[PDB]
RNA sequence: GCUG
C-alpha cells in the first residue's frame, strides 16, 4: 500500500496484489457499514420560520457532526429517552431582529 | 427553496457554499471558475450551486415579519 | 444523473431504478397541501351554530382521544398532528328542524395517513358567519 | 380559556371571544389566523 | 439551516444516535470512497515527428 | 347506469383492491406480490377443521 | 361408454372445489395429509391418489345420462 | 381494467411483500397489455373454497400459456430477457469457471434450491 | 440463527449444501466467494439474493469429491480474516511512514 | 438446433423465446413435458438474463445513431439524383406526354413515378 | 374536465 496522497479530508492510496471483489468490499463497507453519529429525532417548540418542520428535520440530519463514533453506543430498538453513552443533544435557538 | 446541505448523488456538503459562490459571482469571477474556486470538481456538485434557484428570498418579501 | 443502462430486470418496461441515497439526500422530496373548510353560520330563527370546547376525561383531566389536538376554542392547532377519525372543529348544530338541543357534527380527518397542521384562518362574512379553513400538510 | 389571534395585515394579537365578530383593533382586517400550539411536537429527521 | 425575517423564531432540540449508512445516507462517513484501476498507455511503434 | 346494466349484467363487489403496478422477475409466473395493507384488509373465511385447528389458533 | 374416456378441466375444477369444501367443513381425509393446512391443497393430493369418493354424472343433450367414477377417468 | 379476451384476468397465488404496489414476472405483461407507466390493476379474492378451484384449475397462468385464438404463446420472454439471452448466445461469447459459475448459480433461489 | 445450512437432497448428501447467512449482501458473499473459489477442491461456489426486500444470501459448494463442503466454507472465511489482517497492518505502517516523511 | 436440451447452434430470438408465434422453445417444452416444465423454464430465464445484461452492460447513445462519413456522402448523391428524375416527370406533365399508368389520370400518374 |  502506497500514500500517493493525504490532506485532511482526502487520501489517495493505491492498494497493488488486491483482488477486484476485496476492493469493492472496502469501497461499499466505507459507503455503508462504517458509523457515524446524525440528527434523529428534532423536538421542536416555537418554529414560525418559512421553512417547514419536516423539511428543517431533514436539513439538520444531513448537517455531520464531529463526535468520534467509536466512543458512543447503538441506541436499542425504542428506548427514545436515550442514555450519556448513547446520545448527543444539541440546541438550536434563534430570534431574528430589526438592527 | 434553500440551497441543498448535501449534493444529491454525491453527498459532499454544498450548503456551506452558496454565500461564497454568490460572493465570486458578484466580482467578476466566471461562473466556471467560481465553481472551480469552490472547489466542486465533479459534474454532480457543480450542478446543484448552478441549477439552484433562490427563492428564499423572494417568498420572505411575502412573510409575515 | 442518469445512466442510460440495463439494471437488475426491474426495469423492463417503463420503470427506472432510482438510488438510495439520492432520496435520502432530498431528491424528490415533495410537500402535499390539503384543505379543511367549516362553516358555522347564523340561521333565520335566532339561533347558531357553535363549537364546543375539547371534552376532558374526568378521570384523567387531559382530553380524550379523539379530541387529543383541539385548542379551548374547539378548533385544531397549527404544529399538531392528526391522525385518523380525529375531530378538526368541534361543530354543534340546532336540531331545530324550548332552549335549544345541539347534535354533534365534528368535522374530522379521514385519510389513511398522519398530517400536520400549518395554519388555522379565522373570518367572517357580513351575514355574520363563520368561515374556517385548515391548511393541511404531509 | 383566552383565546388570541393574529391579523393578516397588521399582525397584531386580537382576543375574540364566542360569538363576536372576526374585526381585528388597529386595521378593518375580517381574516385572522389563530396562533401556533405550545405542546412539544415530535419529528424524525430520516 | 434556515433564513429568518424579523418577529420569526426557531427554538428545537435535536438528539444525535450512531447509525450505519445502509439504514440511512446521512449516516455516510465518505463524500465518495471510488477505486481506479493504474492506466497502463503502451505506444506499440515508436512515433516520431509531427 | 339501468338495472339491466348497471346493476345485474355487470355490477360492484367486495374483497376487491387496486393499485400502480411495478416490475418483480424473481417471482414466478404464477405469482402476485400483495402489499401488507391490502393483506390485512383482504380476508378469507377458514373453515375450522382437523387439519387446520393448530395453525388457525395462531 | 360414449362419453370421453378424459377428465374434462371443467370436471377437475368442479370435483376439487366439491372436495375441498367437503374437506374444509370436516370430512374424512383419505390421503394421510402430511403437513397441508389449505383444503384445496389437500383436495389436489387426493386426485393424484385417485381417492375421491365423488361420481360425476355426465348428461347427454337428449336427457340420457353415464355415471364415470373420480378414479376411471384418465386425469391428464 | 379493459378486457378484450379470456386471458386479461387469469388467477395468481399471492405473496406478501412489503411495498404498496403489485408486482408480476414481465413475462405475463403481454397477455395483460400492462406497461408500467403508472397502470392500475384490479384484485379480487374469492370468498369460497369451490371458487378457488374454479380460479386454480381453469383460469390459472400455467394454464393459459396459450392463447385461444391461434393456439400461440402468449406468456413468454419480453424485452432484456430476448436481448440478454441473444447477446449470451452469440459466439462471441466465453466464460472461464468463475464466472460460469455466478451466472448459473443465479438460479438456485427457490424450488431450485436443493438441485445439485 | 444468522447461518442455516440446508443439504441438496432429502440423503443429506454432504457434497452439495446451500449456506443461507442472515443480514448480509453482495459485500461478504462476492469476497468469499473468490476467497472459497481458490480452493481447488469447490467445483461451484456462487451466492443469490432471494429478492431485494430480504437482506439474505444464499451460498451453493459443490465440492469435488467427498469434502463436507463445511470444510471449504470454514477456511474460506479464514483466509478472509487472515487477507483483512495483513491489509490493515501494512496500511497503518504506509500511513505512518508517509506523515513521518511529510514531518 | 436444440438436441436433448443442449443448444448446437443459433443464437436465440423472438422468434424463439418471444411471445409472436410457435417454434418457441417454451411452447415446444409445454407440450411435450407438460405446463410446469415449461412454466419452472420462464422463471429460470427471467433470473439468468437480468444478471449477465446488468454485469455486461447495455447501452444507446448518440454515437450509435450519429451518420457515418458514408452514409453522409450516399444520402448527397441519392438526393440529387432523385429530385433531378422526379423534375423530369414533372416537366412532361406540364408540358408534354407522360404515359399514364393503366387505370389512372396523369396527375395521379405523376403521384406514383414520384413516390 | 382529466387520468387510467
Ligand atoms: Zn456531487
Ligand atoms: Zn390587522
Amino acid at each position: 500500500v502506497d500514500v500517493v496522497h493525504m490532506d485532511e479530508n482526502s487520501l489517495e492510496f493505491d492498494m497493488v496484489g488486491i483482488d477486484a471483489a476485496i476492493a469493492n468490499a472496502f469501497r461499499r463497507i466505507l459507503l455503508a457499514e462504517v458509523p457515524t453519529m446524525a440528527v434523529e429525532k428534532v423536538l421542536v417548540y416555537n418554529n414560525t420560520s418559512i421553512v417547514q418542520d419536516e423539511i428543517l428535520a431533514h436539513r439538520l440530519g444531513l448537517i455531520p457532526i464531529h463526535a468520534d463514533p467509536r466512543l458512543f453506543e447503538y441506541r436499542n430498538q425504542g428506548d427514545e429517552e436515550g442514555t450519556e453513552i448513547d446520545t448527543l443533544q444539541f440546541r438550536l435557538q434563534v430570534r431574528c431582529t430589526r438592527n | 427553496m434553500i440551497i441543498p446541505v448535501r449534493c444529491f448523488t454525491c453527498g459532499k456538503i454544498v450548503g456551506n457554499k452558496w454565500e461564497a459562490y454568490l460572493g465570486l459571482l458578484q466580482a467578476e469571477y466566471t461562473e466556471g471558475d467560481a465553481l472551480d474556486a469552490l472547489g466542486l470538481k465533479r459534474y454532480c456538485c457543480r450542478r446543484m450551486l448552478l441549477a439552484h434557484v433562490d427563492l428564499i428570498e423572494k417568498l420572505l418579501n411575502y412573510a409575515p415579519l | 444523473t442518469v445512466a442510460v443502462m440495463s439494471y437488475s430486470g426491474y426495469d423492463i418496461e417503463d420503470a427506472l431504478v432510482l438510488n438510495k441515497a439520492s432520496l435520502d439526500r432530498g431528491f424528490g422530496r415533495c410537500l402535499v397541501y390539503k384543505n379543511a373548510k367549516c362553516t358555522l353560520k347564523r340561521y333565520t330563527n335566532q339561533t347558531f351554530d357553535k363549537v364546543m370546547g375539547p371534552m376532558l376525561d374526568a378521570a384523567t383531566r387531559k382530553p380524550i382521544w379523539r379530541h387529543e389536538i383541539l385548542d379551548a376554542d374547539g378548533i385544531c392547532s397549527p404544529g399538531e398532528k392528526v391522525e385518523n377519525k380525529q375531530v378538526l372543529v368541534n361543530k354543534s348544530m340546532p336540531t331545530v328542524t324550548q332552549q335549544p338541543q345541539y347534535k354533534d357534527v365534528p368535522i374530522t380527518y379521514k385519510g389513511a395517513t398522519d398530517s400536520y397542521i400549518e395554519k388555522v384562518m379565522i373570518s367572517s362574512n357580513a351575514e355574520d358567519a363563520f368561515l374556517i379553513k385548515m391548511l393541511l400538510r404531509q | 380559556q383566552p383565546m388570541i389571534y393574529i391579523c393578516g395585515e397588521c399582525h397584531t394579537e386580537n382576543e375574540i371571544k364566542s360569538r363576536d365578530p372576526i374585526r381585528c383593533r388597529e386595521c378593518g382586517y375580517r381574516i385572522m389566523y389563530k396562533k401556533r400550539t405550545k405542546r412539544l411536537v415530535v419529528f424524525d429527521a430520516r | 439551516i434556515a433564513q429568518l425575517r424579523p418577529g420569526q423564531e426557531i427554538d428545537l432540540l435535536m438528539h444525535c444516535v450512531k447509525g450505519i449508512g445502509k439504514d440511512h445516507a446521512k449516516f455516510s462517513p465518505v463524500a465518495t470512497a471510488s477505486y481506479r484501476l493504474l492506466p497502463d498507455i503502451t505506444l506499440l511503434e515508436p512515433v516520431e515527428g509531427e | 347506469q339501468g338495472r339491466f346494466r348497471g346493476n345485474l349484467s355487470g355490477k360492484r363487489v367486495d374483497f376487491s383492491g387496486r393499485t400502480v403496478i411495478s416490475p418483480d422477475p424473481n417471482l414466478r409466473i404464477d405469482e402476485v406480490a400483495v402489499p401488507v395493507h391490502v393483506a390485512k384488509i383482504l380476508t378469507f373465511p377458514e373453515k375450522v377443521n382437523k387439519a387446520n385447528i393448530n395453525f388457525l389458533r395462531k | 361408454r360414449i362419453t370421453t374416456p378424459y377428465m374434462t378441466k371443467y370436471e377437475r375444477a368442479r370435483v376439487l372445489g366439491t372436495r375441498a369444501l367437503q374437506i374444509a367443513m370436516c370430512a374424512p381425509v383419505m390421503v394421510e395429509l402430511e403437513g397441508e393446512t389449505d383444503p384445496l391443497l389437500i383436495a389436489m393430493k387426493e386426485l393424484k391418489a385417485r381417492k375421491i369418493p365423488i361420481i360425476i354424472r355426465r348428461y347427454l343433450p337428449d336427457g340420457s345420462y353415464e355415471d364415470w367414477g373420480v378414479d376411471e377417468l384418465i386425469i391428464t | 381494467q379493459p378486457s378484450l379476451h379470456k386471458l386479461s384476468i387469469m388467477a395468481h397465488l399471492a405473496r406478501v411483500k412489503p411495498h404498496r404496489t403489485f408486482r408480476f414476472n414481465e413475462c405475463v405483461c403481454t397477455p395483460y397489455n400492462a406497461d408500467f407507466d403508472g397502470d392500475e390493476m384490479n384484485l379480487h379474492l374469492p370468498q369460497t373454497e369451490e371458487a378457488k378451484a374454479e380460479a386454480l384449475v381453469l383460469m390459472g397462468t400455467k394454464a393459459n400459456l396459450v392463447t385461444p385464438r391461434n393456439g400461440e404463446p402468449l406468456i413468454a420472454a419480453i424485452q432484456d430477457f430476448l436481448t440478454g439471452a441473444y447477446l449470451l448466445t452469440l459466439k462471441d461469447t466465453f466464460f472461464d469457471r468463475a464466472k460460469a459459475c455466478q451466472i448459473i448459480a443465479s438460479i438456485l433461489v427457490g424450488k431450485d434450491e436443493k438441485i445439485k | 440463527k444468522t447461518a442455516l445450512e440446508m443439504v441438496q437432497a432429502a440423503g443429506t448428501d454432504r457434497h452439495c449444501v446451500t449456506f443461507v447467512l442472515h443480514e448480509e449482501d453482495h459485500t461478504l458473499g462476492n469476497s468469499l466467494r473468490y476467497m472459497i473459489m481458490k480452493n481447488p477442491e469447490v467445483e461451484f461456489c456462487g451466492y443469490t439474493t432471494t429478492h431485494p426486500s430480504e437482506s439474505k444470501i444464499n451460498l451453493r459448494i459443490q465440492t469435488r469429491g467427498t469434502l463436507p463442503a463445511v470444510e471449504p466454507f470454514q477456511r474460506g472465511l479464514n483466509e478472509l480474516m487472515n487477507v483483512c489482517q495483513h491489509v490493515l497492518d501494512k496500511f497503518e505502517a504506509s500511513i505512518k511512514d508517509y506523515k513521518d516523511q511529510k514531518a | 438446433t436444440i438436441q436433448n436440451s443442449e443448444l448446437m447452434s443459433g443464437s436465440m430470438d423472438k422468434g424463439t423465446l418471444g411471445s409472436g408465434s410457435k417454434n418457441n422453445i417454451f411452447y415446444i417444452l409445454l407440450r411435450d413435458w407438460g405446463q410446469n416444465e415449461a412454466a419452472d423454464a420462464m422463471s429460470r430465464l427471467a433470473r439468468l438474463a437480468p444478471v449477465y445484461l446488468s454485469n455486461r452492460g447495455f447501452s444507446i447513445g448518440i454515437g450509435d445513431v450519429t451518420p457515418g462519413q458514408g452514409l453522409l456522402k450516399a444520402k448527397y448523391e441519392l438526393l440529387n439524383a432523385g429530385y433531378k428524375k422526379c423534375d423530369e416527370y414533372i416537366e412532361a406533365l406540364n408540358t408534354g406526354k407522360l404515359q399514364q399508368q393503366p387505370g389512372c389520370t396523369a396527375e395521379e400518374t405523376l403521384e406514383a413515378l414520384i413516390l
